[PDB]
């Protein structure tokens, strides 16, 4: 019933920005993280793109608190799986697992839904399909080429509506990264220094960007976009 | 090749639980072990509290453990995993 | 080891009551057998509390419920019948019966039907070739031989 | 058929076997025994030791990962027969900067060792070992020492046993050998 | 409000659903009174067949539990039946745990105690009664205890229940104030009802006939219920002394 | 929960092994239980501690396993104390009997208690002994332990109606010697009107060193 | 049937159903507790029912442990289902693990944790009772605690609970010293419970414990001299005339 | 408990700690320190013979508490037995991170099941380990925790965080921590006065006589000294 | 030898106590430890002297946070008992020993313990071990009542030091403490 | 599951789903107890030999109810376990008296708990046991007494009426065979408020002479006779 479902995808609304998106090679997975605070521990602040398996990794928009929840139980699955299939999880069946908890919760009653939208990303063992997928707090999930969860999402979806094609996508990282970038930068209208990225590449190669890495994409950025403002 | 007394001791509770219960139907019919059931039920029930390792205290005011212990009280022997465990 | 048997003016007889009127006498091991008469004794305080005095045929069903896991002599009297005994012989089987033993024809070779109380007494010192208890309409009794 | 051998050296672990488990890029475990069980174990203790690994973004000490073994295999052996088993933990410690080596015999009988063995090598090798053992080794000295201790067990089970696998810990990780 | 429908404190401190229940030991119209005597203890109740369709010999509110114990309750007869297979239970189980009879005292707590778990939980109501337990126990003589739908539970020198139990407890209370002993000092279960009958009778102002009345007597052997017979008796000899 | 079983198979395969199981002491020497005129009396004979309290009035002397007769007597000491507070009335010795017989009938005799039962109630006196599967004895003068043959013979050859408590002490402190081929005697007396009295013993450069802390 | 969670927070952030509870306290008969430098007293007036009631069958004044007593206010049902799992996490806990009873602290947090439990259950209300916990412990001397329905615990010098509580705890701290010895406190104790007693004032309708020195008379057994006996003592009532016929 | 755009029963129990006393934790280059206040005292309260706000996880890890005191000793118990459980498992004591995650992993779960109502309490937990040496970190109601270099629970949290963000200093010293401390708090508490008989502190010294953490929590005589010391006599 | 089996001693003084006990019979492994004050020795399994160790730091620990205070050796003894009575059905295959001094009365106080955790107390001295019936004639050959605590090391260490078979070194490794009110100090021989 | 007048709601709406119920009553004789019941015809599609409103508990009590149909089923197949397992356990048929209790508590169970609802059926049952002839009337309450005669559903206070005339008149008690045709008459009688649908008469009796203390239908001559008689009664 609405009483709930609808108002956990209010709760996704409020929280931080998340976008993913395929390239020929590769998917990289962005997030807004709110500004520190100025006592705030930079040292141990969290990752907010979190690694499930070596070639998994899972990004979440609304309530923290329900996310690590979603996370612990997404990281023992893999496990489990490969204790007992002897095979590293496929990111449709971790997906699936995800969903799968957060329809539990939700057909129930007793427990409310977890408040709590996400982006599920990897390479399956032994192959080269970048996979990309949503969780919804109904459990309801799907493959996408390009998405965004959270806050002003939809300028997001509008932006990659407009420079993502399926039949061209980024052939190379940096290209992903940059479309990434200028993407989140819509909704981050600070710098980079809210902006955090992470790349999946084939065989466990799955990389965290430094602030360094980032500011210079955010810099070919601004000097591109000045480039076409020095043009009338 | 487990010890002899493993087994029985495993179940002696619900064992002599379920004799009681039999007994109250030869003596009273369906009614006394369907009540004293239903009370169970609500106890267990309600009271879900993922913390309270001791079990309940009014429990003990429907088993008949006010002034009873045994090792199994002096000996006792995660929180989303007890929500669908009890769900 | 261990007799009952019926007489004039009731029933001649590790005795133990489970109730009033109505007594076990036990063989085997004496903790699974004190178990047994300790929960009969429970079952027919219950029964009594609910129907009034039982019958002699419920304590002996009473004990086939708990002998069903793991034979006892049952016998007593009511305000109705004569006394009565009652076996139930490596379990699963019943009978009813004017007398019983455990541990011989020995026993039917000289009983007899109707006995006075000392042709009774007398018979039961010879046949255990040492406590006894007498049940009757009028009372419990309680005898010692050696 | 069995042998796990393990020498410490300066700044190196050198394991050698024949299986073996890298629990953590700084650790391995080599284990000998029944066949069925010690298989089953060393991948019940990689699964664990991944999810902490995984759960927290970092590597648990040598001490650690050894007591955790120590603490599984005992839990193993109530409501069970104790299998046959023994397990040999090497890693590097970045914290201390030490190579350690721990053996967990089949009742979690845990000791911290310079050297050990288990199979069916008795104390011949263990005789050259204290002869020519000293704590102060280079890795390329440990090496030589294994082959000496392989040359040994080579003369006295004749059936040979198919070549070793030999890995190092150090510093940089695990390594795999090809002598 | 929502405070009514379960167990739960209105901003009074008020368990409102136990104030309910208390008003469902009004709702049978009878009144029972529980007297001590130097060596029996006895309860007298009203008993009230308005139509004649009726078997008379089935409307009874005095149950035995033990051989040695009774109760009076006070309240509907269906929650009263309730309460009494329970304590036929609980008093046949302590003989079994602890190899002595029941004491009427520790009744009383067990019974006090499982009320106490209605008069809290949500999803279990409180039962509609008021139970009077009397018994003559080996150590404390003749007893009378009282159980109420609050898990409340006391020990009386003498007790009233029903709508009309101010009236009796007066006349009691002025009894012991004129003689200044505990109980009723007479030495046999006959003159003990008699004098728990002319009371009732003083008190209620109606005259019983064998059909009013149901009367209980606990001594050191037993519990029993007089027969119609015997409370003929009884009311024979309330019109022989006077 | 309860007493684990847990390296039960693991020191049974350590047994075949050869590493030996170390031995739970036994107290398997005479105990007696000599009642008299108004009350009981229990003694026990102290060698190789073995008179243990369930209640101020009710009293134990164990023998068999040293561990299991305290743990059993201390746990049903347990229960009774809180039946006591429960009911407020003082603890009867037939309640002891019960909870003890029930519990060594629950573990079938692999707890290794052979027990003698005495004390004062609001009964009278009480007189009793428990066997480890759970069966229960009565009488006047009561005997376990090694010796119990020997003290038996001399508790029926001299017992009698109405000894007072110093031919009852005195008895039962010579049917303990009895069970002797001196050794001191444990003895407790529990007098109806009294508390209980506790009569104890009543039968009177080279190496070098380094330095360190802890 | 769900979501019936009952204690849930207010607006503003207060647990509504707990001071419901501390309402149902407040209007409970006096007790009261004070701490000498060799002893404690705890006492409380009996409420009768009616005066044909023997007001000997209802203790209120209760023995947890030979070296710790309580009293309550609020509903007496709740309080003696509190005493008796009391009495029993006292064995279970302390006394079958360690071979002594737990100290006043110690059941002190357990009974508070038995009131916490039923504040963060569904389907049950918290208790209507604010216990009290004064015992003696070796290490830490004599001590006395308030224990409310929120399961939250305080030590206190002297304190009042129910009808009268805060004109007692007026009178307690003009009274209180910390020179103060058990003979002192107690005429304090019976002062202060004088105030509220509207009815009569007898040893009759004043019940009064007190924990102070070892009591070998009430150990019930001989010869065994590590063993000293209790430190609870509740006065009999001709023990409570005396002190009220000099007062 | 059935969320609208939030979780109304959360919101209410944060609404719950702003009424309940002040606690404070500064991170310093040396150690960490902790200080408290206690709530309106009666004189008769027994304020020598009880810990109100400190408590002690293990020998490396403390914690202040602000709101609901009973609520706060489940989770303690929980927290010592689950540092107990790693220190028996791993040989190792746990990561304050480790201790952290699982106490906010539970208030989490009393915030999704609809028969448990949320912890009233927001925790400041100091603590030292090999991994990131003093780490100070704070949990609320929510089951959401971060990590601070100097932050405040209950009472009046708003004016004390502006003063910590105008006198905090990255390498300050444990003992200029205990002045910022009282200052903070004397600046706060809602009272005429301060004194010693109202404060708790604790701190987590290194020291140089050794390479192992000492925990200290300040008897009354102490506290004395550091308030005339830092001129609030 | 292996790790498994060796003595341990324990030897009451005036106002000390040791405890001692074989090192290494090789060429590491203590069986003595410590939860402040309270000193437990253990002879039996290596496996079972470890888990003993971990289970009684364990529950220590938490007497020390919950009660605000150190055990005592006699709460301590208790602790041992009880916690070897769980496990009635095959126990652990060891021999606790236990030392230590009570803070309130300054005095010193020990027991011995078997698989199951029945106590031996002494006013005198306690032994443990596969071998415990030639140490203890050599114990009661070597011990007075009431000696100072510099006498009590040498006493201690000479029983060690007749019971040791001569096939090592300075007669033979050993660990020693005396425990003192306020000190204690470790010897090793 | 309280209100002010100390009254569980839901049994107070329960006893509403009975006051509609189709009708019966029963009558007590000096040596057994007789029953009549209302069998109202809606439709010609009923099949006789499929319709009966009688149950049979033991083979020697005699059972009818007014209410819910789900829930009077649920009642008689309770009935039937309880009956059958006395018999298996005691080695004697059950006592009316005490079949009466073992009901009643059933019923009460149900009263407890929000977790479930009352009965919704008026049950009349009786017969003959070892003593003699009982009948008895268990309500939604669990409330039941001892009856010489009772009424229910909607024509119960006509048929209470009648009752007690019967019970005025006969104070010596009456036989079978004439409770039988005064049962035809009250139910009948009882039929002068619902004229206005066809209502076909089902009775059954358990006597200690009449029917060897078994129950058994009315049929042929005895069925006959009563339609006679109440037909010209109340012409």
């Amino acid at each position: 019933h609405i009483f709930q479902v609808e108002y956990a995808l209010e709760a996704v609304k409020r929280g931080t920005c998340a976008v993913g998106v395929k390239g020929k090679n590769c998917v990289v997975l962005g997030c807004e993280r709110r500004s520190t605070l100025k006592l705030q521990d930079t040292r141990i602040t969290p990752s907010k793109v979190s690694k499930i398996d070596s070639h998994v990794v899972l990004s979440f928009s609304g309530l923290n608190a329900d996310s690590r929840i979603l996370i612990e139980k997404a990281r023992v699955e893999a496990q489990s799986h490969r204790l007992t299939l002897e095979d590293p999880v496929t990111v449709e069946y971790l997906t699936r697992y995800v969903a799968g908890v957060q329809q539990r919760y939700t057909q129930s009653g007793g427990v409310r839904p977890f408040g709590v939208s996400t982006l599920i990303a990897g390479f399956d063992p032994r192959d080269d399909e970048p996979k990309l997928y949503q969780t919804e707090p109904s459990g309801i999930y799907s493959s996408w080429s390009a998405q965004t969860i959270g806050r002003n999402s939809k300028t997001v979806r509008e932006f990659l509506e407009k420079n993502y094609d399926r039949k061209e996508p980024p052939a190379t990282v940096e290209e992903c990264v940059k479309l990434t970038v200028r993407s989140l930068l819509e909704v981050v209208q600070t710098g980079a220094k809210n902006i955090e990225i992470t790349v999946v590449k084939p065989d466990s190669d799955i990389v965290a960007l430094s602030s360094e890495e980032i500011n210079q994409y955010v810099t070919q950025i601004e000097q591109e976009k000045q480039e076409q403002q020095e043009q009338d | 090749d487990r010890h002899p007394l493993e087994s029985t001791l495993k179940n002696w509770e619900t064992t002599q639980r379920q004799r009681q219960m039999e007994q109250y139907r030869q003596i009273f019919g369906i009614a006394e072990p369907m009540k004293r059931t239903m009370e169970m039920e609500i106890v267990n029930r309600t009271d879900f509290n993922p913390l309270s390792t001791n079990g309940s205290i009014h429990r003990d005011i429907l088993l008949n453990k006010e002034c009873s212990i045994d090792w199994e009280d002096v000996y006792p022997g995660d929180v989303h995993s007890k929500i669908e465990k009890q769900l | 080891s261990i007799m009952a048997v019926t007489f004039k003016d009731g029933v001649i007889l590790k005795l133990t009551r489970v109730h009033d009127k109505i007594w076990c006498c036990r063989s085997g091991s004496a903790a699974d057998t004190q178990a047994i008469a300790d929960i009969v004794q429970y079952h027919l305080e219950l029964y009594t509390s609910q129907y009034g005095t039982p019958s002699t045929e419920t304590a002996a069903s009473v004990f086939k419920e708990l002998c069903y896991e793991n034979g006892i002599i049952v016998a007593g009297y009511d305000d109705k019948n004569k006394g009565e005994v009652y076996t139930i012989p490596l379990g699963g089987s019943v009978h009813k019966l004017p007398y019983a033993i455990a541990g011989y024809g020995y026993c039917d070779k000289n009983f007899r039907e109707n006995m006075s109380k000392e042709e009774t007494v007398d018979f039961i010192k010879h046949s255990l070739s040492i406590r006894m208890v007498v049940l009757t309409a009028a009372g419990v009794e309680r005898l010692i031989f050696y | 058929m069995d042998i796990i051998l393990g020498i410490r050296v300066q700044d190196s672990v050198i394991l050698a076997s024949s299986k073996t488990r890298q629990l953590s890029p700084h650790t391995l475990m080599s284990f000998a025994g029944e066949a069925g069980d010690t298989v089953q174990f060393a991948e019940y203790i990689q699964a664990n030791i991944q999810l902490y690994s995984i759960r927290e973004d970092y590597e648990l000490s040598p001490q650690a990962v050894s007591s955790f073994v120590r603490q599984e295999l005992a839990k193993s052996i109530r409501s069970r027969r104790p299998y046959q088993v023994n397990v040999l933990i090497g890693g590097y410690d970045k914290k201390k900067n030490k190579p350690e080596l721990y053996q967990i015999d089949y009742l979690g009988t845990k000791v911290e060792l310079p050297y050990g063995a288990h199979g069916y090598s008795g104390f011949y090798t263990f005789s050259l070992l204290d002869h020519h053992y000293r704590p102060d080794m280079t890795t390329e000295e440990g090496l030589d020492l294994l082959k000496l201790c392989v040359q040994e067990l080579e003369k006295r089970m004749p059936m040979d046993f198919k070549g070793v696998i030999v890995k190092i810990v150090d510093k940089d990780g695990i390594r795999q050998v090809d002598d | 409000g929502y405070d009514r429908h379960i167990t739960i404190f209105s901003p009074e401190g008020r368990l409102y659903q136990v104030e309910y229940a208390f008003k469902a030991t009004n709702q049978t119209n009878i009144n029972s009174l529980a007297v001590r005597g130097k060596d029996c203890t006895v309860v007298i109740s009203q008993k009230k067949v308005p139509d004649k369709l009726l078997d008379p010999t089935t409307v009874s509110y005095i149950f035995c539990i033990s051989r040695t114990i009774g109760m009076v309750v006070n309240g509907p007869i269906p929650d009263a039946r309730n309460a009494a297979l329970r304590a036929k239970a609980e008093a046949a189980e302590f003989r079994y745990k602890y190899g002595y009879d029941m004491p009427c005292d520790v009744l009383a707590k067990r019974m006090a105690n499982l009320s106490q778990i209605y008069t809290q939980r949500a999803y279990m109501r409180p039962l509609g009664v008021i139970l009077t337990f009397v018994s003559v126990d080996e150590e404390l003589g003749p007893s009378i205890y009282k159980t109420d739908p609050a898990g409340y539970y006391v020990g009386y020198k003498a007790t009233a229940t029903g709508p009309k139990q101010q009236e009796i407890t007066t006349n009691l209370e002025n009894h012991f104030k004129k003689s200044k002993i505990d109980h009723i000092n007479e030495e046999s279960w006959e003159k003990v009802v008699e004098f728990a009958i002319t009371h009732m009778i003083d008190a209620l102002g109606t005259e019983f006939s064998k059909n009013d009345l149901e009367v209980g007597v606990a001594t050191k052997d037993k519990f029993f219920t007089l027969s119609a017979e015997n409370i003929e008796e009884r009311l024979v000899a309330i019109a022989e002394q006077d | 929960a309860g007493l684990s079983f847990d390296n039960y198979q693991r020191n049974n395969f350590l047994a075949e092994n050869s590493h030996t199981q170390p031995k739970a002491t036994s107290t398997g020497t005479t105990i007696v239980g000599v009642k008299f005129n108004n009350g009981v009396v229990i003694a026990a004979d102290t060698r190789s501690a073995k008179l243990h309290r369930i209640s101020p009035k009710i009293w134990c002397a164990g023998a068999g396993t040293a561990a299991d007769t305290e743990a059993v007597t201390q746990l049903i000491g347990s229960n009774i104390e809180l039946h006591s507070l429960y009911t407020s009335r003082e603890p009867r010795v037939v309640s002891a009997l019960q909870m003890l017989k029930q519990h060594l009938f629950k573990y079938q005799g692999h707890i290794g208690a052979y027990l003698i039962v005495a004390g004062v109630d609001p009964t009278g006196s009480h007189l009793f002994s428990i066997h480890a599967h759970g069966s229960t004895d009565v009488g006047y003068y009561l005997s376990l332990g090694s010796g119990s043959l020997a003290a038996m013979a001399v508790l029926e050859s001299h017992w009698k109606q109405d000894l007072t408590k110093e031919e009852a002490i005195k008895l039962a402190s010579d049917a303990i010697q009895a069970g002797i081929w001196g050794s001191n005697v444990d003895v407790c007396v529990m007098e109806i009107g009294k508390d209980a009295e506790y009569l104890r013993n009543y039968l009177t450069t080279t190496a070098v060193l380094k330095e360190s802390i802890v | 049937r769900y979501s019936f969670s009952l204690t849930t927070f207010s607006p503003s952030g207060k647990l509504g159903q707990i001071d419901y509870a501390l309402t149902a306290v407040k209007q409970g008969v006096t007790s009261l507790g004070i701490k000498a430098t060799n002893g404690v007293v705890i006492a409380t007036e009996k409420k009768s029912s009616s005066p044909l009631a023997m007001s000997e069958t209802l203790s209120k004044v209760s023995l947890l442990t030979p070296d710790i007593g309580a009293v309550y206010s609020g509903m007496g049902p709740d309080y003696r289902v509190l005493v008796d799992k009391s009495r029993k996490v006292a064995h279970t806990s302390y006394k079958r693990i360690y071979g002594e009873y737990p100290p006043t602290k110690l059941l002190v947090s357990e009974v508070a944790k038995i009131m916490q439990e039923a504040t963060q259950s569904g389907g049950v209300r918290p208790f209507g009772v604010s216990l009290l916990i004064a015992g003696h412990d070796e290490f830490n001397g004599f001590s006395l605690y308030q224990v409310d329905p929120s399961g939250s615990y305080f030590p206190w010098k002297a304190t009042a609970i129910g009808k009268g509580s805060v004109a007692a705890k007026t009178f307690l701290e003009k009274r209180w010293n910390d020179e103060l010895e058990l003979e002192d406190a107690i005429h304090i104790a019976l002062l202060t419970l004088k105030e509220s007693v509207e009815g009569e004032f007898n040893g009759d309708t004043i019940e009064l414990a007190i924990i102070g020195d070892e009591n070998p008379d009430l150990l019930g057994y001989t010869g065994i001299p590590t063993d000293k006996g209790p430190r609870f003592r509740k006065l009999t009532s001709q023990e409570i005339n005396d002190r009220l016929e000099a007062l | 408990f059935s969320p609208e755009g939030r979780l109304y029963q959360v919101e209410y129990a944060l609404e719950s700690i702003s009424h309940a006393g002040t606690a404070i934790g500064i991170m310093a280059s040396d150690g960490i320190v902790l200080a408290a206040e206690r709530k309106v005292t009666s004189t008769l309260l027994e304020q020598d013979t009880s810990t109100e706000k400190l408590y002690k996880l293990n020998d490396k890890i403390a914690v202040a508490v602000a709101g609901l005191t009973a609520d706060a000793e489940i989770l303690i118990n929980t927290a010592r037995i689950h540092a107990q459980n790693y220190l028996k498992t791993y040989n190792e004591d746990i990561p304050v991170e480790i201790l952290v995650r699982r106490l906010s992993d539970i208030k989490q779960g009393y915030t999704q099941h609809g028969g448990l109502r949320p912890f009233g309490v927001s925790f400041i937990y100091a603590g030292y380990d090999d991994r990131y040496g003093y780490q100070l970190y704070t949990s609320n109601p929510s089951g959401n925790y971060t990590g601070w270099k100097a932050i405040s629970v209950g009472a009046n949290t708003s004016a004390a965080q502006t003063l910590l963000q105008m006198d905090y200093k990255d390498d300050m010293k444990v003992d200029d921590a205990i002045e910022l401390a009282l200052k903070t708090l004397s600046k706060t508490t809602d009272s005429s006065a301060l004194t010693y008989d109202r404060l708790e502190f604790a701190t987590i010294r290194k020291g140089a006589n050794d390479g192992e953490v000492y925990q200290k929590i300040f008897k009354p005589q102490e506290i004395k000294d550091i308030l005339v010391k830092t001129g609030i006599t | 030898s292996s790790i498994n089996g060796g003595i341990v001693v324990a030897m009451t003084g005036k106002d000390c106590v040791a405890i001692a006990c074989d090192l290494r019979l090789g060429s590491k492994f203590e069986k003595i430890f410590h939860y402040g004050h309270v000193f437990l020795g253990i002879t039996g399994l290596a496996t079972d002297v470890t888990t003993l160790n971990e289970m009684f730091r364990y529950k220590t620990n938490l007497y020390k946070l919950k009660e605000e205070r150190a055990i005592e050796p006699e709460t301590f003894t208790q602790l041992v008992s009880s916690s070897l009575y769980e496990r009635r059905f095959g126990p652990y295959f060891v021999g606790p020993v236990v030392a230590g001094i009570n803070s309130k009365s300054g005095k010193p106080f020990i027991a011995g313990f078997d698989l199951i955790g029945c106590i031996d107390e002494a006013k005198d001295f306690i032994v443990s071990g596969t071998a415990s019936d030639q140490l203890f004639g050599m114990c009661e050959s070597l011990y007075e009542p009431n000696l100072e605590p510099e006498d009590l090391f040498e006493t201690i260490s000479q029983a060690l030091l007749n019971a040791a078979d001569r096939d090592a070194l300075s007669g033979w490794g050993a660990v020693v403490y005396i425990i003192k009110k306020d000190e204690v100090v470790k010897r090793y021989l | 599951v309280f209100s002010p007048d100390g009254r569980n709601f839901q049994v107070e709406y329960a006893v509403k789903a009975v006051e509609n119920g189709t009708t019966s009553i029963g009558i007590k004789c000096n040596d057994g107890v007789v029953f009549a019941v209302e069998k109202l015809i809606t439709s010609k599609l009923l099949v006789p030999q499929k319709n009966v409103k009688i149950q049979v508990v033991d083979r020697h009590i005699g059972c009818v109810y007014s209410g819910l149909i789900p829930d009077g089923r649920h009642l008689v197949n309770r009935g039937r376990e309880e009956a059958a397992s006395f018999k298996k356990l005691y080695k004697t048929p059950i006592p009316i008296p005490a079949f009466a209790d073992r009901l009643g508590q059933y019923v009460q169970a149900h009263t407890l708990y929000n977790s479930v609802r009352p009965f919704g059926v008026s049950t009349i049952f009786g017969g003959v046991d070892k003593n003699g002839a009982h009948l008895y009337m268990l309500e939604p309450s669990g409330s039941y007494w001892g009856y010489k005669g009772a009424a229910t559903g909607k024509g119960r206070q006509s048929a209470k009426a009648e009752l007690e005339k019967l019970v005025d008149h006969h104070p010596e008690g009456l036989s079978a065979r004439e409770a039988v045709k005064q049962a035809a008459k009250i139910i009948y009688l009882a039929h002068e408020d619902n004229k206005e649908k066809d209502f076909e008469l089902e009775i059954s009796w358990c006597s200690l002479s009449e029917t060897n203390g078994l129950h058994k239908f009315v049929k042929g001559d005895l069925l006959q006779e009563a339609i006679d008689f109440a037909q010209k009664e109340i012409n």
